[PDB]
């Protein structure tokens, strides 16, 4: 239930994750 | 070969040594709930007086020693009220702790999905700890405990901590009631996080 902000890294093949 | 086919470890009693830095070495007794897909060495357990879900390599962890595979797989119970426990999966909850003064804590979680294995446990996360629990909540319902309130699968991960560094891990788990959120293995630690992925 909490949040986490996530973005995928294309070029790396990575979830980048970091807080609201 | 060896906890290969009918012989798999999951859903068994084990029991090993536990050791961490020059500590003395402890007895670790728990029941395997699960083999993750995208990473076959990873095993979620539920250790007897340990509240969280373990995810351990239990054959590769230089902590884990003397790894016992007991003759007891653990049966399946019936559930005491079917129709309540299919009604919280996926809910918000809150839920009461009792602490040292006998004061009642409410913690706000959800729940996430009937664990496996021990079938009447409930996993459920908390919006303050977002880690994976495990309790019989059925139980804590009905003793007035518990109020209920009105692929991504296999990527790596990168936390940003605060120091500048990356903490590393991967995604292991989708929540099948509410598949925003996911289950994350980081590689220096066996709490198994919860996390709704909110997309950037």
């Amino acid at each position: 239930a909490a949040r986490m902000c996530c973005k995928l890294d294309p070029a790396r093949d990575v979830l980048c994750l970091r807080p609201i | 070969g060896p906890l290969g086919s009918r012989r798999n470890i999951v859903g068994c009693r084990i029991q090993h040594g536990w050791k961490e830095g020059n500590g003395p070495v402890t007895q670790w007794k728990g029941t395997v709930l699960d083999q993750v897909p995208v990473n076959p060495s990873l095993y979620l357990i539920k250790y007897d007086g340990f509240d969280c879900v373990y995810g351990l390599e239990l054959n590769k962890d230089e902590r884990v020693s003397a790894l016992e595979v007991l003759p007891d797989r653990v049966a399946t119970s019936r559930i005491s009220d079917a129709h309540l426990a299919d009604t919280m999966i996926g809910k918000a909850v809150e839920h009461m702790f009792e602490t040292e003064d006998g004061s009642k804590d409410e913690w706000r979680g959800m729940v996430l999905a009937r664990a496996p294995v021990m079938n009447t446990w409930f996993y459920i996360t908390y919006e303050k700890d977002p880690v994976l629990y495990m309790y019989q909540l059925l139980d804590d319902y009905k003793e007035g405990d518990l109020r209920i309130m009105p692929s991504l699968v296999g990527k790596q991960v990168e936390y940003a901590k605060e120091d500048g560094s990356k903490r590393t891990g991967m995604v292991i788990h989708q929540v099948e009631a509410k598949p925003s959120v996911y289950f994350i293995k980081f590689d220096d630690d066996f709490h198994i996080y919860v996390y709704d992925l909110v997309k950037t």
